[PDB]
RNA sequence: UUAAUUGGAUUCAACGCCGGGAACCUCACCGGGGGCGACGGCAGGAUGAAGGCCAGGCUGAAGGUCUUGCCGGACGCGCCGAG
C-alpha cells in the first residue's frame, strides 16, 4: 500500500473549498479511495502597531490578521488518480504541496 | 615594590602572553584571546618598537580600551577622550585597565541655582 | 619617452622591467632598490 | 628648413599622404596607438605594424629615439611634415607626436604598399 | 573610502526599502518596512480588520 | 553641567512620548582626519590619469598629507551657471 499526502493552503477559503470540491470529483470519478479532507489548523498571524505615526496623542494600537486555511487529503496509490491532479486548475492564492508516503 | 598577583613588574616582564593573560580578570583576558584589533596591534608594533626608541614620534592613540601590559610599563600615550589626544603615564601598577577609563570624555558636573 | 634611451641602433631602458605585469613595466629607481607601485613590490638591490 | 637628425631618408608628399589616409583608416576601422610613449610601448612588446613619424616636433627627443628603434624591430616607419597632420589623421584635436598602427584594419592594402615603400627609402 | 562600513547587527545594518527609515522595522516573519509605511500598505497584503 | 547631553513635543490632550531598541551605526550632537559639485561654456590636453603605491617623516589609522617613482592605459581639474 502506498499513499500521497497533499497539503492544500490558502487565505481565501472559497477558493480552497473548490480545490477541495474538485479534488473529490476527480477521486470519486476515478475509483480510487480518498481520506476526507481534514482542515488542519488554520495559522492565525497577528500584528499590532501604533496608529499614530509621530508620537503624540493617546497610546492607539492597530491590530492586523492574517487567517490563511490549510487543508490534509491522503489517497490511495493510483497513477489513472495522479495523472489528473497536475491539470487541476489552482488559484494564485492556493499553494498545493504534494509528498509520497510508503 | 610593586606586586602583582604574587609577582613583580620585572618578573611580570619575561612571563609569555597566555599565562600573563591567565593572571589578567576574565573580561582582560577574554578580549585578549577573541584577538586585537588590526588598529591594536599596529599601535601595539608601535609602542612596543618605540620603547626600543627607534620610533621617536610622540605616541598617540585613540583606543582607548587598549589594555595595558606590564612591558609597557614606563612610557607616555596620549589617548582621546573625543576632542583631543590627553597624555597619561604608565607606571607599574597600570596592569589591568583600560584606557579609556582614564581620559576625561566627561568633564566635572558643578552645580548652581535652579532655573 | 623619456624612460628609453638608444646606442648603437639597441634600446637602453633606464628601469628595470617589473616581471609581474610584462614589458612596458618600469621601476622606480631609488637606488637602495627596484619598486613599482602598481601592486606595491620591491625587489632590493 | 633643415631635416631633423633623426630623418634617416627622404619621404615623398604623396608617400606622407598615403600613411596619413592609412592612419585615418587604421583609427576607423582597427587600432592605433596615439602618442610616442605608446607607440614606444607597442614597438617595444612587437605589436605594431607602422610608425608614422611627425617631422615638425619641436624637442627631438621625444621622437629621436624612434627610427632606430623601428629599424632595431624590424617594423616599417614612416614621416609625415606636420604633427597637426598626423593629429588630425589621427581623429584627435591635440597634435600626435607619432602613431603607431596596431590593426591596420582596411589599410593594409595602403600600409603594406607603404611597406615597400618605406623599405625602398632606407636603400 | 565614501562606502559605509559593513554592519550585521544594530539599527545601521537595517533600512526600509519604502522610505529608508533607519529605526522602526517589524520583523514577523521578513517585511522589511518601517513600520509607518505599513499603514497605508497592510490591506495591500490582505490584511483585515477584526 | 557639558565637548554633547541633537532637535521636537506642554495642563488635561509632552513626560517607558517621536525611538517598535542611546556600546561603532542609529547621526540629526561635539572635537578631529580625509574626500568627490554632475551637465553646457572658457582654458588646458596624451609630451601620459584624474587612480594606484611602496621606503618612509607627519596623520587615531586611511596614498590621508608630504620627498618618492614606476605603473593600468586613457582626456580631467579651477571658475561662469548649475545641480
Amino acid at each position: 500500500m502506498q499513499k500521497a499526502r497533499i497539503k492544500i493552503a490558502s487565505t481565501n477559503v472559497r477558493s480552497l473549498d473548490e480545490v477541495a470540491n474538485q479534488i473529490k470529483q476527480i477521486a470519486e470519478r476515478t475509483g480510487v479511495r480518498m481520506s476526507g479532507p481534514i482542515p488542519l489548523p488554520t495559522k492565525r498571524i497577528r500584528i499590532t502597531t501604533r496608529k499614530s505615526p509621530d508620537g503624540e496623542g493617546s497610546a492607539t494600537f492597530d491590530r492586523w490578521e492574517l487567517r490563511v486555511h490549510k487543508r490534509l487529503i491522503d489517497i490511495e496509490a493510483d497513477e489513472r488518480a495522479m495523472r489528473q491532479i497536475m491539470r487541476i486548475r489552482v488559484p494564485e492564492d492556493v499553494t498545493i504541496e504534494i509528498e509520497l508516503i510508503s | 615594590e610593586f606586586r602583582y598577583r604574587g609577582y613583580t613588574l620585572e618578573q611580570l616582564m619575561n612571563m609569555s602572553l597566555e599565562e600573563l593573560a591567565r593572571l589578567f580578570p576574565a573580561r582582560q583576558r577574554r578580549s585578549l584571546k577573541r584577538g586585537l584589533t588590526p588598529e591594536q596591534k599596529k599601535l601595539l608594533r608601535k609602542i612596543r618598537l618605540a620603547k626600543k626608541g627607534k620610533y621617536k614620534k610622540p605616541i598617540r592613540t585613540h583606543c582607548r580600551d587598549m589594555i595595558i601590559l606590564p612591558e609597557m610599563v614606563g612610557l607616555t600615550i596620549y589617548v582621546h577622550n573625543g576632542k583631543e589626544f590627553v597624555p597619561v603615564e604608565i607606571k607599574p601598577e597600570m596592569i589591568g585597565h583600560y584606557l579609556g577609563e582614564f581620559a576625561p570624555t566627561r568633564k566635572k558636573v558643578e552645580h548652581g541655582a535652579p532655573g | 619617452w623619456k624612460l628609453y634611451e638608444i646606442k648603437d641602433g639597441k634600446v637602453i631602458r633606464k628601469n628595470k622591467f617589473c616581471p609581474r605585469c610584462g614589458p612596458g613595466v618600469f621601476m622606480a629607481d631609488h637606488g637602495d632598490r627596484w619598486a613599482c607601485g602598481k601592486c606595491g613590490y620591491t625587489e632590493w638591490k | 628648413m633643415a631635416k631633423p637628425s633623426y630623418v634617416k631618408f627622404e619621404v615623398p608628399k604623396e608617400l606622407a599622404e598615403k600613411a596619413l589616409q592609412a592612419v585615418e583608416i587604421a583609427r576607423d576601422t582597427g587600432k592605433i596607438r596615439k602618442g610616442t610613449n605608446e607607440t614606444t610601448k607597442a614597438v617595444e612588446r612587437g605589436q605594431a605594424k607602422l610608425v608614422i613619424i611627425a617631422e615638425d616636433v619641436d624637442p627631438e627627443e621625444i621622437v629621436a629615439h624612434l627610427p632606430p628603434l623601428c629599424e632595431e624591430k624590424e617594423i616599417p616607419y614612416i614621416y609625415v611634415p606636420s604633427k597637426k597632420e598626423l593629429g588630425a589623421a589621427a581623429g584627435i584635436e591635440v597634435a600626435a607626436a607619432s602613431v603607431a598602427i596596431i590593426e591596420p584594419g582596411k589599410a593594409r592594402d595602403l600600409v603594406e604598399e607603404i611597406a615597400m615603400k618605406v623599405k625602398e627609402l632606407m636603400k | 573610502y565614501n562606502k559605509r562600513k559593513p554592519r550585521k547587527f544594530g539599527k545601521g545594518a537595517r533600512r526600509c526599502i519604502r522610505c529608508g527609515q533607519y529605526g522602526p522595522i517589524i520583523r514577523i516573519q521578513g517585511l522589511m518596512l518601517c513600520r509607518h509605511c505599513f499603514r497605508e500598505v497592510a490591506p495591500k497584503l490582505g490584511f483585515r480588520k477584526y
